[PDB]
Protein backbone atom coordinates (compact mmCIF):
# COMPACT_ATOMS: atom_id res chain seq x y z
CA UNK A 1 0.00 0.00 0.00
CA UNK A 2 0.82 3.63 -0.52
CA UNK A 3 2.48 4.89 2.65
CA UNK A 4 4.18 8.07 3.85
CA UNK A 5 6.37 7.68 6.95
CA UNK A 6 7.81 10.79 8.57
CA UNK A 7 10.78 11.27 10.87
CA UNK A 8 10.42 11.64 14.62
CA UNK A 9 9.54 14.70 16.67
CA UNK A 10 12.35 17.14 17.41
CA UNK A 11 13.20 19.98 19.79
CA UNK A 12 15.19 22.88 18.34
CA UNK A 13 16.42 26.20 19.64
CA UNK A 14 15.54 29.56 18.05
CA UNK A 15 17.60 30.29 14.96
CA UNK A 16 18.51 26.63 14.49
CA UNK A 17 17.49 24.48 11.52
CA UNK A 18 15.48 21.28 11.31
CA UNK A 19 15.00 18.72 8.55
CA UNK A 20 11.98 16.40 8.45
CA UNK A 21 11.87 13.40 6.14
CA UNK A 22 8.86 11.82 4.46
CA UNK A 23 9.69 8.42 3.02
CA UNK A 24 7.28 7.11 0.39
CA UNK A 25 6.57 3.43 -0.19
CA UNK A 26 4.10 1.56 -2.35
CA UNK A 27 4.12 3.67 -5.54
CA UNK A 28 6.44 5.29 -8.10
CA UNK A 29 7.76 8.26 -6.11
CA UNK A 30 8.57 10.49 -9.09
CA UNK A 31 5.03 10.09 -10.52
CA UNK A 32 3.12 12.39 -8.13
CA UNK A 33 3.79 15.73 -6.44
CA UNK A 34 4.24 16.11 -2.67
CA UNK A 35 2.60 18.87 -0.62
CA UNK A 36 3.45 20.15 2.85
CA UNK A 37 0.88 21.15 5.47
CA UNK A 38 1.40 22.76 8.87
CA UNK A 39 -0.84 22.52 11.95
CA UNK A 40 0.00 24.63 14.98
CA UNK A 41 -1.27 23.18 18.29
CA UNK A 42 -4.99 23.78 18.71
CA UNK A 43 -5.10 25.43 15.27
CA UNK A 44 -6.09 24.48 11.73
CA UNK A 45 -4.34 23.19 8.63
CA UNK A 46 -2.17 25.55 6.58
CA UNK A 47 -0.87 24.68 3.13
CA UNK A 48 2.86 25.42 2.80
CA UNK A 49 3.42 24.56 -0.86
CA UNK A 50 4.35 21.67 -3.11
CA UNK A 51 7.30 20.03 -4.84
CA UNK A 52 7.30 18.26 -8.20
CA UNK A 53 9.02 14.88 -7.96
CA UNK A 54 9.57 14.97 -11.72
CA UNK A 55 11.50 18.27 -11.94
CA UNK A 56 12.42 18.87 -8.30
CA UNK A 57 11.05 22.42 -8.52
CA UNK A 58 9.42 23.69 -5.31
CA UNK A 59 6.62 26.23 -5.10
CA UNK A 60 5.98 27.95 -1.77
CA UNK A 61 2.84 29.50 -0.36
CA UNK A 62 3.17 33.23 0.30
CA UNK A 63 3.37 32.80 4.09
CA UNK A 64 6.11 30.15 3.78
CA UNK A 65 8.78 31.66 1.56
CA UNK A 66 12.36 32.42 2.56
CA UNK A 67 13.00 29.99 5.45
CA UNK A 68 11.39 26.81 4.09
CA UNK A 69 13.10 24.43 1.65
CA UNK A 70 11.42 21.49 -0.05
CA UNK A 71 13.91 18.93 -1.34
CA UNK A 72 14.07 15.33 -2.55
CA UNK A 73 16.27 12.26 -2.51
CA UNK A 74 14.64 10.12 -5.20
CA UNK A 75 17.15 7.29 -4.74
CA UNK A 76 15.56 6.64 -1.32
CA UNK A 77 12.03 7.76 -2.33
CA UNK A 78 12.11 10.57 0.21
CA UNK A 79 10.87 14.16 0.34
CA UNK A 80 12.41 16.60 2.81
CA UNK A 81 11.22 19.75 4.52
CA UNK A 82 13.95 21.98 5.96
CA UNK A 83 13.10 24.94 8.18
CA UNK A 84 15.83 27.51 8.81
CA UNK A 85 16.10 30.35 11.34
CA UNK A 86 13.47 28.66 13.50
CA UNK A 87 10.98 30.92 15.30
CA UNK A 88 8.75 30.30 18.31
CA UNK A 89 5.70 30.37 16.03
CA UNK A 90 7.17 27.51 13.96
CA UNK A 91 6.16 25.07 16.72
CA UNK A 92 3.78 22.78 14.86
CA UNK A 93 2.99 19.35 13.51
CA UNK A 94 4.14 19.13 9.89
CA UNK A 95 2.53 16.71 7.44
CA UNK A 96 3.66 15.55 4.03
CA UNK A 97 0.62 14.85 1.83
CA UNK A 98 0.67 13.24 -1.62
CA UNK A 99 -0.94 14.99 -4.58
CA UNK A 100 -3.59 12.74 -6.10
CA UNK A 101 -3.59 12.61 -9.93
CA UNK A 102 -4.18 14.25 -12.36
CA UNK A 103 -3.16 17.65 -10.96
CA UNK A 104 -2.22 17.11 -7.30
CA UNK A 105 -4.61 19.47 -5.49
CA UNK A 106 -6.33 16.59 -3.66
CA UNK A 107 -4.36 14.99 -0.83
CA UNK A 108 -5.12 11.27 -0.87
CA UNK A 109 -2.32 9.97 1.37
CA UNK A 110 -0.74 11.69 4.37
CA UNK A 111 2.30 11.11 6.53
CA UNK A 112 1.63 10.64 10.23
CA UNK A 113 3.01 14.11 11.03
CA UNK A 114 6.08 15.35 12.89
CA UNK A 115 5.96 17.63 15.92
CA UNK A 116 8.66 20.29 15.78
CA UNK A 117 8.94 22.17 19.07
CA UNK A 118 10.92 25.41 18.94
CA UNK A 119 12.16 26.41 22.39
CA UNK A 120 15.35 27.47 24.13
CA UNK A 121 14.55 25.23 27.11
CA UNK A 122 16.69 22.13 27.55
CA UNK A 123 15.40 18.68 26.75
CA UNK A 124 14.59 16.51 29.73
CA UNK A 125 13.78 12.83 29.49
CA UNK A 126 11.03 11.56 31.77
CA UNK A 127 11.47 9.75 35.03
CA UNK A 128 9.25 6.68 34.87
CA UNK A 129 7.72 5.30 38.00
CA UNK A 130 5.70 2.14 38.10
CA UNK A 131 2.47 2.31 40.08
CA UNK A 132 1.60 -0.86 41.84
CA UNK A 133 -1.77 -1.69 43.18
CA UNK A 134 -2.04 -2.22 46.86
CA UNK A 135 -3.25 -5.54 48.12
CA UNK A 136 -6.51 -4.01 49.25
CA UNK A 137 -6.99 -2.50 45.82
CA UNK A 138 -6.99 -6.00 44.18
CA UNK A 139 -9.86 -7.21 46.44
CA UNK A 140 -12.37 -6.86 43.62
CA UNK A 141 -11.91 -8.91 40.44
CA UNK A 142 -9.55 -6.48 38.74
CA UNK A 143 -6.50 -4.45 39.52
CA UNK A 144 -5.28 -1.24 38.02
CA UNK A 145 -1.62 -0.78 37.49
CA UNK A 146 0.18 2.05 35.88
CA UNK A 147 3.18 4.19 35.09
CA UNK A 148 3.85 7.80 36.01
CA UNK A 149 5.88 9.59 33.32
CA UNK A 150 7.14 12.61 35.23
CA UNK A 151 8.96 15.86 34.38
CA UNK A 152 9.76 15.71 30.68
CA UNK A 153 10.13 18.22 27.85
CA UNK A 154 9.09 18.48 25.14
CA UNK A 155 6.12 16.57 23.83
CA UNK A 156 5.40 13.92 22.82
CA UNK A 157 5.51 10.72 24.83
CA UNK A 158 4.17 7.37 23.69
CA UNK A 159 3.26 4.63 26.17
CA UNK A 160 2.62 0.98 25.42
CA UNK A 161 2.28 -2.09 27.63
CA UNK A 162 4.23 -5.33 27.12
CA UNK A 163 5.70 -4.00 23.86
CA UNK A 164 2.22 -3.51 22.42
CA UNK A 165 0.85 -6.99 23.16
CA UNK A 166 -1.37 -5.67 25.99
CA UNK A 167 -3.74 -2.98 24.69
CA UNK A 168 -7.14 -3.85 26.18
CA UNK A 169 -8.00 -1.97 29.34
CA UNK A 170 -5.20 0.53 28.58
CA UNK A 171 -5.93 4.23 29.16
CA UNK A 172 -3.04 6.64 28.56
CA UNK A 173 -3.95 10.11 29.74
CA UNK A 174 -3.03 13.46 28.15
CA UNK A 175 -0.13 15.21 29.84
CA UNK A 176 -0.33 18.01 32.40
CA UNK A 177 1.80 21.10 31.80
CA UNK A 178 3.28 22.18 35.13
CA UNK A 179 4.18 25.69 36.27
CA UNK A 180 7.77 24.46 36.31
CA UNK A 181 7.43 24.18 32.53
CA UNK A 182 7.68 20.38 32.40
CA UNK A 183 5.10 17.78 31.41
CA UNK A 184 3.82 14.71 33.21
CA UNK A 185 1.41 12.00 32.14
CA UNK A 186 0.17 8.65 33.38
CA UNK A 187 -0.92 5.40 31.80
CA UNK A 188 -3.08 2.78 33.50
CA UNK A 189 -4.01 -0.78 32.53
CA UNK A 190 -6.68 -2.80 34.38
CA UNK A 191 -5.92 -6.53 34.56
CA UNK A 192 -7.48 -9.50 36.39
CA UNK A 193 -6.46 -9.49 40.03
CA UNK A 194 -5.78 -13.24 39.60
CA UNK A 195 -2.93 -12.65 37.13
CA UNK A 196 -0.65 -10.68 39.46
CA UNK A 197 2.03 -13.17 40.46
CA UNK A 198 1.85 -14.99 37.12
CA UNK A 199 1.81 -12.42 34.29
CA UNK A 200 4.54 -9.77 33.99
CA UNK A 201 3.49 -6.19 33.14
CA UNK A 202 5.93 -3.68 31.64
CA UNK A 203 5.28 -0.09 30.57
CA UNK A 204 7.28 1.09 27.54
CA UNK A 205 7.74 4.89 27.59
CA UNK A 206 9.20 6.49 24.47
CA UNK A 207 10.42 10.10 24.24
CA UNK A 208 11.78 10.54 20.72
CA UNK A 209 12.80 14.25 21.17
CA UNK A 210 15.41 13.02 23.67
CA UNK A 211 15.65 9.69 21.78
CA UNK A 212 15.09 7.87 25.08
CA UNK A 213 13.00 4.73 25.64
CA UNK A 214 12.53 3.18 29.09
CA UNK A 215 10.73 -0.02 30.01
CA UNK A 216 9.64 -0.42 33.64
CA UNK A 217 8.44 -3.52 35.20
CA UNK A 218 5.52 -2.94 37.55
CA UNK A 219 6.29 -5.17 40.43
CA UNK A 220 4.72 -5.84 43.81
CA UNK A 221 4.40 -3.25 46.58
CA UNK B 1 -9.10 32.17 3.97
CA UNK B 2 -12.03 29.77 3.53
CA UNK B 3 -14.80 30.45 6.05
CA UNK B 4 -16.32 27.52 7.97
CA UNK B 5 -18.54 27.80 11.04
CA UNK B 6 -16.61 26.71 14.13
CA UNK B 7 -18.91 23.83 15.15
CA UNK B 8 -21.66 21.45 14.07
CA UNK B 9 -23.87 19.01 15.96
CA UNK B 10 -26.48 16.36 15.33
CA UNK B 11 -28.12 13.34 17.00
CA UNK B 12 -27.29 9.74 16.02
CA UNK B 13 -28.99 8.91 12.75
CA UNK B 14 -29.81 12.50 11.72
CA UNK B 15 -27.75 14.78 9.23
CA UNK B 16 -25.45 17.57 9.62
CA UNK B 17 -24.38 20.04 6.91
CA UNK B 18 -21.20 22.12 7.13
CA UNK B 19 -20.54 25.14 4.92
CA UNK B 20 -17.28 26.45 3.49
CA UNK B 21 -17.38 29.88 1.83
CA UNK B 22 -14.63 31.06 -0.50
CA UNK B 23 -14.65 33.38 -3.53
CA UNK B 24 -15.21 33.23 -7.28
CA UNK B 25 -11.42 32.69 -7.47
CA UNK B 26 -11.50 29.31 -5.70
CA UNK B 27 -14.69 27.51 -4.60
CA UNK B 28 -16.76 29.37 -7.16
CA UNK B 29 -14.16 29.14 -9.91
CA UNK B 30 -13.05 25.51 -9.89
CA UNK B 31 -14.16 21.97 -9.06
CA UNK B 32 -11.26 21.04 -6.77
CA UNK B 33 -12.93 21.39 -3.37
CA UNK B 34 -11.82 18.79 -0.83
CA UNK B 35 -13.10 17.79 2.60
CA UNK B 36 -10.85 16.15 5.19
CA UNK B 37 -11.82 14.54 8.50
CA UNK B 38 -9.39 14.69 11.43
CA UNK B 39 -9.62 12.93 14.77
CA UNK B 40 -7.51 14.40 17.59
CA UNK B 41 -3.83 13.58 17.21
CA UNK B 42 -4.26 11.76 13.89
CA UNK B 43 -3.48 12.71 10.32
CA UNK B 44 -6.30 14.29 8.28
CA UNK B 45 -8.21 11.82 6.08
CA UNK B 46 -9.65 12.62 2.66
CA UNK B 47 -13.40 12.04 2.58
CA UNK B 48 -14.55 14.23 -0.33
CA UNK B 49 -12.67 15.42 -3.40
CA UNK B 50 -13.64 17.33 -6.53
CA UNK B 51 -16.65 18.72 -4.63
CA UNK B 52 -18.71 15.53 -4.61
CA UNK B 53 -16.49 12.47 -5.21
CA UNK B 54 -15.54 9.94 -2.57
CA UNK B 55 -12.23 8.06 -2.24
CA UNK B 56 -12.12 4.31 -1.78
CA UNK B 57 -13.58 3.16 1.54
CA UNK B 58 -15.74 6.22 2.30
CA UNK B 59 -19.48 5.35 2.39
CA UNK B 60 -22.07 7.44 0.57
CA UNK B 61 -23.34 8.72 3.96
CA UNK B 62 -20.82 11.47 3.23
CA UNK B 63 -21.76 13.77 0.36
CA UNK B 64 -20.47 17.04 -0.99
CA UNK B 65 -21.90 19.78 -3.15
CA UNK B 66 -21.38 23.46 -3.88
CA UNK B 67 -23.41 26.44 -5.00
CA UNK B 68 -22.03 29.82 -5.95
CA UNK B 69 -19.00 30.44 -3.76
CA UNK B 70 -19.97 28.07 -0.92
CA UNK B 71 -19.23 24.35 -0.70
CA UNK B 72 -21.15 22.07 1.65
CA UNK B 73 -20.48 18.69 3.26
CA UNK B 74 -23.45 16.64 4.48
CA UNK B 75 -22.98 13.73 6.88
CA UNK B 76 -26.20 11.72 6.98
CA UNK B 77 -26.87 8.91 9.43
CA UNK B 78 -24.63 10.43 12.07
CA UNK B 79 -22.66 8.03 14.24
CA UNK B 80 -20.44 8.60 17.27
CA UNK B 81 -17.25 8.07 15.25
CA UNK B 82 -18.18 11.08 13.09
CA UNK B 83 -17.28 13.35 16.02
CA UNK B 84 -14.16 15.10 14.69
CA UNK B 85 -12.81 18.24 13.02
CA UNK B 86 -13.67 18.76 9.34
CA UNK B 87 -11.61 20.93 6.99
CA UNK B 88 -12.49 22.15 3.53
CA UNK B 89 -9.86 23.10 0.94
CA UNK B 90 -9.86 24.54 -2.55
CA UNK B 91 -7.60 25.34 -5.48
CA UNK B 92 -7.13 29.02 -6.35
CA UNK B 93 -6.61 30.97 -9.56
CA UNK B 94 -3.20 31.87 -8.06
CA UNK B 95 -2.29 28.15 -8.37
CA UNK B 96 -2.30 27.69 -4.58
CA UNK B 97 -4.37 25.73 -2.07
CA UNK B 98 -6.39 27.30 0.74
CA UNK B 99 -7.98 25.61 3.74
CA UNK B 100 -11.01 26.51 5.76
CA UNK B 101 -10.58 27.06 9.47
CA UNK B 102 -12.26 23.79 10.40
CA UNK B 103 -15.58 22.75 11.92
CA UNK B 104 -15.79 20.65 15.10
CA UNK B 105 -18.64 18.12 14.79
CA UNK B 106 -20.04 16.72 18.06
CA UNK B 107 -22.62 13.93 18.35
CA UNK B 108 -25.13 14.79 21.14
CA UNK B 109 -27.60 12.73 23.15
CA UNK B 110 -25.02 10.92 25.23
CA UNK B 111 -26.38 10.31 28.74
CA UNK B 112 -24.93 11.71 31.93
CA UNK B 113 -22.16 9.49 33.27
CA UNK B 114 -20.31 9.86 36.56
CA UNK B 115 -16.49 9.83 36.59
CA UNK B 116 -14.46 6.73 37.35
CA UNK B 117 -11.53 7.62 39.61
CA UNK B 118 -8.24 5.78 40.22
CA UNK B 119 -5.80 7.18 42.72
CA UNK B 120 -2.25 6.11 43.11
CA UNK B 121 0.04 6.84 45.99
CA UNK B 122 3.67 7.71 45.52
CA UNK B 123 5.96 4.88 44.83
CA UNK B 124 8.90 3.74 46.88
CA UNK B 125 11.06 4.57 44.00
CA UNK B 126 9.74 8.13 43.74
CA UNK B 127 10.01 8.69 47.44
CA UNK B 128 13.58 7.50 47.25
CA UNK B 129 14.19 10.34 44.77
CA UNK B 130 12.48 12.84 47.23
CA UNK B 131 9.71 13.25 44.69
CA UNK B 132 6.29 12.03 45.81
CA UNK B 133 3.33 12.66 43.59
CA UNK B 134 -0.23 11.58 44.10
CA UNK B 135 -1.90 10.54 40.87
CA UNK B 136 -5.64 10.92 40.34
CA UNK B 137 -7.00 9.64 37.03
CA UNK B 138 -10.58 10.50 36.02
CA UNK B 139 -12.35 8.86 33.11
CA UNK B 140 -15.66 8.01 31.42
CA UNK B 141 -17.57 11.09 32.54
CA UNK B 142 -20.07 13.17 30.56
CA UNK B 143 -20.64 16.07 30.11
CA UNK B 144 -16.98 17.12 30.02
CA UNK B 145 -16.93 19.25 33.18
CA UNK B 146 -15.38 18.27 36.52
CA UNK B 147 -13.96 19.96 39.58
CA UNK B 148 -11.21 18.32 41.65
CA UNK B 149 -10.36 18.89 45.32
CA UNK B 150 -7.54 17.46 47.32
CA UNK B 151 -7.66 16.73 50.96
CA UNK B 152 -4.90 16.12 53.47
CA UNK B 153 -6.42 14.17 56.23
CA UNK B 154 -9.57 16.22 56.56
CA UNK B 155 -8.27 19.50 55.44
CA UNK B 156 -7.97 21.13 52.00
CA UNK B 157 -4.73 21.39 50.07
CA UNK B 158 -4.06 23.54 47.04
CA UNK B 159 -0.38 24.11 46.52
CA UNK B 160 1.38 21.73 44.23
CA UNK B 161 -1.80 20.78 42.50
CA UNK B 162 -1.88 20.33 38.74
CA UNK B 163 -5.10 19.45 36.94
CA UNK B 164 -5.61 19.01 33.22
CA UNK B 165 -8.55 20.38 31.46
CA UNK B 166 -10.99 17.67 30.33
CA UNK B 167 -10.26 16.05 26.99
CA UNK B 168 -12.43 13.88 24.83
CA UNK B 169 -11.78 10.16 24.98
CA UNK B 170 -11.93 7.91 21.94
CA UNK B 171 -15.51 6.91 22.91
CA UNK B 172 -16.61 10.61 23.02
CA UNK B 173 -16.65 10.49 26.83
CA UNK B 174 -14.28 12.71 28.80
CA UNK B 175 -11.13 12.20 30.86
CA UNK B 176 -8.88 14.30 33.09
CA UNK B 177 -6.01 13.89 35.52
CA UNK B 178 -4.87 15.64 38.68
CA UNK B 179 -1.48 15.54 40.38
CA UNK B 180 -0.67 16.50 43.95
CA UNK B 181 2.98 17.11 44.38
CA UNK B 182 4.28 16.58 47.86
CA UNK B 183 7.43 16.02 49.73
CA UNK B 184 8.22 12.81 51.45
CA UNK B 185 7.69 14.32 54.88
CA UNK B 186 4.53 16.03 53.65
CA UNK B 187 3.45 12.50 52.61
CA UNK B 188 4.26 10.50 55.72
CA UNK B 189 3.15 13.12 58.17
CA UNK B 190 -0.52 12.71 57.38
CA UNK B 191 -2.84 9.87 57.91
CA UNK B 192 -4.46 9.87 54.46
CA UNK B 193 -4.66 11.92 51.27
CA UNK B 194 -7.83 12.12 49.19
CA UNK B 195 -8.86 13.12 45.69
CA UNK B 196 -12.51 14.16 45.32
CA UNK B 197 -14.08 14.69 41.90
CA UNK B 198 -17.35 16.62 41.66
CA UNK B 199 -19.52 16.23 38.56
CA UNK B 200 -23.05 17.67 38.32
CA UNK B 201 -23.16 18.27 42.05
CA UNK B 202 -22.20 14.69 42.96
CA UNK B 203 -18.79 13.55 44.15
CA UNK B 204 -16.61 10.46 43.76
CA UNK B 205 -13.91 10.17 46.42
CA UNK B 206 -10.67 8.15 46.59
CA UNK B 207 -8.27 7.94 49.53
CA UNK B 208 -4.77 6.52 49.97
CA UNK B 209 -2.57 6.20 53.05
CA UNK B 210 1.14 5.43 53.60
CA UNK C 1 -6.81 25.81 -16.67
CA UNK C 2 -5.87 24.07 -13.39
CA UNK C 3 -2.08 23.77 -13.14
CA UNK C 4 -0.60 20.28 -12.79
CA UNK C 5 1.61 20.27 -9.68
CA UNK C 6 4.24 17.90 -11.34
CL1 LIG D 1 -19.22 4.27 8.19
Amino acid sequence: QVQLVQSGSELKKPGASVRISCKASGYSFTSLSMNWVRQAPGQGLEWMGWISTKSGDPTYAQAFTGRFVFSLDTSVNTAYLQINSLEAGDTAVYYCARGQPPVGWTFDYWGQGTLVTVSSASTKGPSVFPLAPSSKSTSGGTAALGCLVKDYFPEPVTVSWNSGALTSGVHTFPAVLQSSGLYSLSSVVTVPSSSLGTQTYICNVNHKPSNTKVDKKVEPP
Amino acid sequence: ALTQPPSASGSPGQSVTISCTGTSSDVGGYNYVSWYQQHPGKAPKLIIYEVSKRPSGVPDRFSGSKSGNTASLTVSGLQAEDEADYYCSSYTSSSTLVFGGGTKLTVLGQPKAAPSVTLFPPSSEELQANKATLVCLISDFYPGAVTVAWKADSSPVKAGVETTTPSKQSNNKYAASSYLSLTPEQWKSHRSYSCQVTHEGSTVEKTVAP
Amino acid sequence: DVVNQQ
